[PDB]
């Protein structure tokens, strides 16, 4: 039924860029949130970005704020992580996410409960 | 000619409280001891009439509101009441001539891992009018600054999930409800008991 679809990432050397994507079929998230989470060895799955699907305003983690820019495409029901300035301890496997539930507070995303989840996508930032 | 109130009770799909569907009944015989003999409703609640004299008068229209909300919030459905649900999601008059009709849907409208699909306003910048009826999802400005349209800091979506598992208290299960009003113009009187 619902499939998140996840593409891109994979290596880069710090300071640099990479594009994550996740294509959505068999729903729309309305006027709930889309979402990526990173779980690095050792570590619990974190939240890194929430986006509004309808509205589109955007929640990040403190930790990736000026780097990473979640967006999305209506029409091509899409999501992307736009990361840059990539840093070492990045390195992690990436999931994209999608919330059934509407709160009204954006900042909810950070905490509540994502039923959907893409395959998962290895992020690798190398030294020169 | 028979009044369709069972489209209106008996619908498969029922509307958001902030959303709420009003159907008009006009021209047809009404039947109200199919409702008021049910023993299906946990609250049949009525203001200016009496449900057993209901299939002795005759009315211009009748008007059917219906929308889900949670068992604990069905109080609100009445005149003079206070809360979000009567504060920024559905507002009787006080003066309201009609009946209020509730049952417990958790058996249709509840999910394992939770239905999340029916929604309330949580933030408003003043009260309904009676009747009044607000689909708007602008971002709601809680502070001094202006939202520009960008969620944030005192800057909220102005709508929110109930979340309806079937392992819920009664008091957070949700409950399907019907507002019957009852207008009487100078017209014909269209709707008429037996
Ligand atoms: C709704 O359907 C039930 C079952 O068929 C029936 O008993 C009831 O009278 C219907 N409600 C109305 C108002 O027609």
């Amino acid at each position: 039924q619902v499939q998140l679809v996840e593409s891109g990432g994979g290596l880069m050397q710090a300071g640099g860029s990479l594009r994550l994507s996740c294509a959505v079929s068999g729903r729309t998230f309305s006027t709930a949130a889309m979402g990526w989470f990173r779980q690095a060895p050792g570590k619990e799955r974190e939240f890194v970005a929430a986006i509004r699907w309808s509205g589109g305003s955007a929640y990040y983690a403190d930790s990736v704020k000026g780097r990473f820019t979640i967006s999305r495409d209506k029409a091509k029901n899409t999501v992307y992580l736009q990361m840059n300035s990539l840093k070492y301890e990045d390195t992690a496997v990436y999931y994209c996410a999608g919330s059934k539930i509407t709160r009204s507070l954006l900042s909810d995303y950070a905490t509540w409960p994502y039923d959907y989840w893409g395959q998962g996508t290895q992020v690798t930032v190398s030294s020169k | 000619n028979l009044c369709p109130f069972g489209e209106v009770f008996n619908a498969t799909r029922f509307a958001s409280v902030y959303a709420w569907n009003r159907k008009r009944i006009s021209n047809c015989v009404a039947d109200y001891s199919v409702l008021y003999n049910s023993a299906s409703f946990s609250t049949f609640k009525c203001y200016g009439v009496s449900p057993t004299k209901l299939n002795d008068l005759c009315f211009t229209n009748v008007y059917a509101d219906s929308f889900v909300i949670r068992g604990d919030e069905v109080r609100q459905i009445a005149p003079g009441q206070t809360g979000k649900i009567a504060d920024y999601n559905y507002k009787l008059p006080d003066d309201f001539t009609g009946c209020v009709i509730a049952w417990n849907s958790n058996n249709l409208d509840s999910k394992v891992g939770g239905n999340y699909n029916y929604l309330y306003r949580l933030f408003r910048k003043s009260n309904l009018k009676p009747f009044e009826r607000d689909i708007s999802t602008e971002i709601y400005q809680a502070g001094s600054t202006p939202c520009n349209g960008v969620e944030g800091f005192n800057c909220y979506f102005p709508l929110q999930s109930y979340g309806f598992q079937p392992t819920n208290g009664v008091g957070y299960q949700p409950y399907r409800v019907v507002v019957l009003s009852f207008e009487l113009l100078h017209a014909p009187a269209t709707v008429c008991g037996p």
